RNA sequence: GGAAAUUAGGUGCGCUUGGCGUUUUAGUACUCUGGAAACAGAAUCUACUAAAACAAGGCAAAAUGCCGUGUU
DNA sequence: CTATTCAAGCCAAGCGCACCTAATTTCC
DNA sequence: TTGAATAG
């Protein structure tokens, strides 16, 4: 049977709807569903590569001074450093002899904290913050006539402490200081100019970017060449080729040429530039002014400014013409032809100053030219600037074309059309179905990718199950993701500070669910310098953050004609601007005589605004200015046909890949994308309702809907091959026919497959270390701390205080610090945080008690948490450690459910148990055979199943998904629901329970088992195997 | 019913003129968008409603009909537009409409 | 829709660093006891400084040494 | 077991290439 | 969102 498919392809879910292409009737619909590829999750990996790297790299620094001051006989297993102070012996070491201990405890000192070196250039004015740029600055003021570690102990001994934000320094300060201090030390201790090189080179190298990792790494390169060459792109024409490097001779000469021939000359002989006037405007113009100007080409060939048309324009206006950057950058070393007119040599000197990127690399590299430049000439051409970046095509391709250039008016693309030289097209011909490794070119975005291999995924399955479609059409989603979101709750403005510590604490007191509208009004506030577009009235930033609901985000055109929803159809304006527009566009409402400015000061105030850097859109400009009557039906109509396309990059790639897949292989399949915003548009106006927190079938619904969506604009076309009212009313009568709609919603067969995730390695554990003690029943206890004692809406100490204080390790030890806290508990107890009011009242922190009221300030507060049960041991670290230190909540990758005489068990497996040996990862058995003794599962246990995280269990007849192992000890599994989220169907119940399933696995669990889906949702229980596997590849 | 003219607008294709269609329930605002010279230097009322228009703008009827929210004073049709540019050229010309 | 160029902006992969942060140990200050005082003892709370560990762990063996939270 | 409670490493600084968007000129 | 401890 004939069938068209629908696809609504979000960030988290593939829906698909399967209906008849005859009867109109649906077929099958579901969706698949997956978790977010945030890019998040990439960072987090690769940051904390990159903070093992650091740390590795600093210990190692620490190790070789220290063998350093082994072999010079400064330091020896024997050495007592302990009580010395390096600061004090770093100052007094810049003047003064040092013991060899305190010697060595200076430069170690030195070594482990060695400062930045590449800010030091950059200075700034203070703004009195947390940049790295302002704290060095102002450090580099208070050294002028100080070294680093006299400021470090001046601050040491006035303001009690050296470390934290303030100790941001130079390199180039701390080697001052280090040479400084070898230079003293060298008259007093038996050492030599190689021990003084060593240790400055151990104190300042570090490893560039273009070095990257030492020998073994799989994210390391041999040599420069290898890591340029693998990093840039290749031609177009020539895709074997590598792409040429952007500012090699030929390739400025090809961009010159490019733009001579697309001059058009007003004047009685030749419109276009003839080959000796090219010529001599290279030689004569191109060759002797840095940045040509359309004057000069207009002298060399005797004509004025205004015959001269069709050249490259600034935004300016003024004209655009490619400056021969290698050739003026070596002229003005060298002006001898046996270089300058080299055009080969020339190209080598671009290539390899381009792909090396230190001044040495380029002196040794073009030493090894053998040319004919002289040294003095190669020390200069290493230190020019600019060289960064690669031209679109290879000099293969330049090289080619460029006679073709030279003697003839084509251009660059007639030239490769005369060549019959085609753009790569990737071969697809010996492929039973849609592969997804085409996806890994073209697309970008981490989230639209794993959406997108899930959605071939699923047309694979589709034509496997339902044979081939007639027609594919296809809906991406829109108007934001999870992850720029993100990127507006860190970016939050340009100008900083003052503004930002006001919204970060009214977005942060905001709910997370109801406060990206507001991120969005400032964001529409921003981009219209703080006025409302329809009365031109300023908008308070203050007023728009405590009453944001008095200022509406208004659709320039409605969305009844409309169907755009992102910022290119949305205003911020005055609540009552947006409730007098009403249904109308900006030309109805100003013109009439509601408004408070004219239609005609409106135009001028956009069209300013539609000028200059960071202008507003074109779309958005012809939105507001939109003189037509939009309730006229062909002004509609033309609404939804221009709006229909998805012109969006990725939605033609996928395009693309399917055409050529279907093309390819002899298979008629036609297929078609249609716009974000349209499928609601088409809701809005067939009646479904606005409450859809009724499950995840609403993504399968959507793609229902595009599937009839195609029918609509076939019958249109029909029509259109063609008493007004009366046709009017036909593409309206097909357009709002509900017959299919009642058909839809009355489906239930809805299917759901949620992706399952098997992956061992990753996260262990969580990072933060944790200290424990012993009460007198033996329990160990965990040891937790309060900070941001201070902040104003930390309520946690006074709810502490109030019911537990003796959880306070304080108030058992000191217990007249504790009666200063209580004191300010009792004295601010109305107060949220009743420290903050204290700082607030007086001035002052609470401090330890002491009898000379010189007692230190608190900052944060030990309490005894909960009792320890899991946990990882890490104190053998910590050596003579009077208490565990332990590191908490054991991520677990699965649990393997048994069957022990008649009692359902399980044993979990925690990511901490699944070992990588070579090229798999091995289940550890002496954990595995320890949790079976632990939970007492004998040798005749059956074994019923293993389950990972989104497996589907079925526990007492009830199917659900699987979260994870709640808590092994009580034997307790978290799950989720399968249609819906177990919040969603609370809320819908309007239940007040909290919205976790818990389940308890023992004896009153009468039934566990698996099952499965396919990526389309059909369900399928599982025969397990014998036994629980112990290998993952 | 009366006719007002609320609002008007000198353009190159003619003038731009909005009337509002007042009865004591509703007020229905005609945005005409390119009424001719020959029209408006002549007072001709009675051929304005000839001329192509935006469909008319349903909302309540206003208390009263003295001046509209940019200042122009309120005109009723039958006074003409001649009456109401000569009381609100000024202004019109502050608001680029003259 | 596709090709090239100029400018501004954005995203991603990967590389290189900094200062923090958590925790232990030691010293010092703080509290208590003895004492005229140096000092000694107790307490391990609060802060500062140093040294060390920081996903469990796996390589390697003087080395600007390497790998371990991502995707499929 | 049900309902609750607790808390979960961070921000600043620089570089290579790839890709995308927006504006402009020529052609296919 | 999730490991997981706790009061009842």
């Amino acid at each position: 049977r004939n069938y068209i498919l629908g696809l609504d392809i979000g960030i988290t879910s593939v829906g698909y709807g399967i209906i008849d292409y005859e009867t109109r009737d649906v077929i099958d619909a579901g969706v698949r569903l997956f978790k977010e590829a945030n890019v998040e999750n990439n960072e987090g990996r690769r940051s904390k590569r990159g903070a093992r790297r650091l740390k590795r790299r600093r210990r190692h620094r620490i190790q070789r001074v220290k063998k350093l001051l082994f072999d010079y006989n400064l330091l020896t297993d024997h050495s007592e450093l302990s009580g010395i102070n390096p600061y004090e012996a770093r100052v007094k070491g810049l003047s003064q002899k040092l013991s060899e201990e305190e010697f060595s405890a200076a430069l170690l000192h030195l070594a482990k904290r060695r400062g930045v070196h590449n800010v030091n250039e950059v200075e700034e004015d203070t703004g009195n913050e947390l940049s790295t740029k302002e704290q060095i600055s102002r450090n580099s003021k208070a050294l002028e006539e100080k070294y680093v570690a006299e400021l470090q102990l001046e601050r040491l001994k006035k303001d009690g402490e050296v470390r934290g934000s303030i100790n941001r320094f130079k390199t180039s300060d701390y080697v001052k200081e280090a040479k400084q201090l070898l230079k003293v030390q060298k008259a007093y201790h038996q050492l030599d100019q190689s021990f003084i090189d060593t240790y400055i080179d151990l104190l300042e190298t570090r490893r560039t970017y273009y070095e990257g990792p030492g020998e073994g790494s799989p994210f390391g390169w041999k040599d420069i060449k290898e890591w340029y060459e693998m990093l840039m792109g290749h031609c177009t024409y020539f895709p074997e080729e590598l792409r040429s490097v952007k500012y090699a001779y030929n390739a400025d000469l090809y961009n010159a040429l490019n733009d001579l021939n697309n001059l058009v000359i007003t004047r009685d002989e030749n419109e276009k530039l003839e080959y000796y006037e090219k010529f001599q405007i290279i030689e004569n113009v191109f060759k002797q002014k840095k940045k040509p100007t359309l004057k000069q080409i207009a002298k060399e060939i005797l004509v004025n400014e205004e015959d001269i048309k069709g050249y490259r324009v600034t935004s300016t206006g003024k004209p655009e013409f490619t400056n021969l950057k290698v050739y003026h950058d070596i002229k003005d070393i060298t002006a001898r032809k046996e270089i300058i007119e080299n055009a080969e040599l020339l190209d080598q000197i671009a290539k390899i100053l381009t792909i090396y990127q230190s001044s040495e690399d380029i002196q040794e590299e073009l030493t090894n030219l053998n040319s004919e430049l002289t040294q003095e000439e190669i020390e200069q051409i290493s230190n020019l600037k600019g060289y960064t970046g690669t031209h679109n095509l290879s000099l293969k391709a330049i090289n080619l074309i460029l006679d073709e250039l030279w003697h003839t008016n084509d251009n660059q693309i007639a030239i490769f059309n005369r060549l019959k030289l085609v753009p790569k097209k990737v071969d697809l011909s010996q492929q039973k179905e849609i592969p997804t490794t085409l996806v890994d070119d073209f697309i970008l975005s981490p989230v639209v990718k794993r959406s997108f291999i899930q959605s071939i995924k699923v047309i694979n399955a589709i034509i496997k199950k339902y044979g081939l479609p007639n027609d594919i059409i296809i809906e991406l989603a829109r108007e934001k993701n999870s992850k720029d979101a993100q990127k507006m709750i860190n970016e939050m403005q340009k100008r900083n500070r003052q503004t930002n510590e006001r919204i970060e604490e009214i977005i942060r007191t905001t709910g997370k669910e109801n406060a990206k509208y507001l991120i969005e009004k400032i964001k529409l506030h921003d981009m219209q310098e703080g006025k409302c577009l329809y009365s031109l009235e300023a908008i308070p930033l203050e007023d728009l953050l405590n009453n944001p609901f008095n200022y509406e985000v208004d659709h320039i055109i409605p969305r009844s004609v409309s169907f755009d929803n992102s910022f290119n159809n949305k205003v911020l304006v005055k609540q009552e601007e947006a409730s007098k527009k009403g249904n109308r566009t900006p030309f109805q409402y100003l013109s009439s005589s509601d408004s408070k400015i004219s239609y005609e000061t409106f135009k001028k105030h956009i069209l300013n605004l539609a000028k200059g850097k960071g202008r507003i859109s074109k779309t958005k400009k012809e939105y507001l200015l939109e003189e037509r009557d939009i309730n006229r039906f062909s002004v509609q109509k033309d609404f939804i046909n221009r709006n229909l396309v998805d012109t969006r990059y990725a939605t033609r790639g996928l395009m693309n890949l399917l055409r050529s897949y279907f093309r390819v292989n002899n298979l008629d399949v036609k297929v078609k994308s249609i716009n974000g915003g349209f499928t609601s548009f088409l809701r809005r106006k067939w009646k479904f309702k606005k409450e859809r927190n009724k499950g995840y079938k609403h993504h399968a619904e959507d793609a229902l809907i595009i599937a009839n969506a195609d029918f609509i604009f076939k019958e249109w076309k029909k029509l259109d091959k063609a008493p007004e009212i009366e046709t009017e009313q036909e593409y309206k009568e097909i357009f709002i026919t509900p017959h299919q709609i009642k058909h839809i919603k009355d489906f239930k067969d809805y299917k759901y497959s949620h992706r399952v995730d098997k992956k061992p390695n990753r996260e262990l554990i969580n990072d933060t270390l944790y200290s424990t003690r012993k009460d007198d029943k033996g329990n160990t206890l965990i040891v937790n701390n309060l900070n941001g004692l201070y902040d104003k809406d930390n309520d946690k100490l006074k709810k502490l205080i109030n019911k537990s204080p003796e959880k306070l390790l304080m108030y058992h030890h000191d217990p007249q610090t504790y009666q200063k806290l209580k004191l300010i508990m009792e004295q601010y107890g109305d107060e949220k945080n009743p420290l903050y009011k204290y700082y607030e009242e007086t001035g002052n922190y609470l401090t330890k008690y002491s009898k000379k009221d010189n007692g230190p300030v608190i900052k944060k507060i030990k309490y005894y948490g909960n009792k320890l049960n899991a946990h990882l041991d890490i104190t053998d670290d910590y050596p003579n450690s009077r208490n565990k230190v332990v590191k908490l909540s054991l991520k677990p990758y699965r649990f393997d459910v048994y069957l022990d005489n008649g009692v359902y068990k399980f044993v979990t497996v925690k990511n901490l148990d699944v070992i990588k040996k070579e090229n798999y990862y091995e289940v550890n058995s002496k954990a595995y055979e320890e949790a079976k003794k632990l939970k007492k599962i004998s040798n005749q246990a059956e074994f019923i199943a293993s389950f990972y995280n989104n497996d589907l269990i079925k526990i007492n007849g009830e199917l659900y998904r699987v979260i994870g192992v709640n808590n092994d000890l009580l034997n307790r599994i978290e799950v989720n629901m399968i249609d819906i989220t177990y919040r969603e169907y609370l809320e819908n119940m309007n239940d007040k329970r909290p919205p976790r399933i818990i389940k308890t696995i023992a004896s009153k669990t009468q039934s566990i088992k698996k099952y499965s889906t396919d990526i389309l949702g059909n369900l399928y229980e599982v025969k397990s195997k014998k036994h629980p596997q112990i290998i993952k590849k | 019913s009366v006719k007002y003219i609320s609002n008007m607008s000198k353009q190159e294709k003619g003038y731009r003129v909005y009337v509002n269609v007042v009865n004591e329930d509703t007020d229905k605002g005609f945005l005409f968008p390119s009424v001719p010279k020959e029209v408006i230097e002549n007072d001709k009322i009675d051929e304005l409603f000839n001329f192509e228009h935006h469909k008319p703008y349903v909302q309540k009827a206003k208390s009263r009909y003295d001046k509209n929210g940019i200042g122009y004073k309120i005109v009723q049709l039958d006074e003409g537009f001649q009456k109401f540019i000569e009381l609100n050229k000024e202004k019109m010309k502050e608001n680029l409409d003259y």
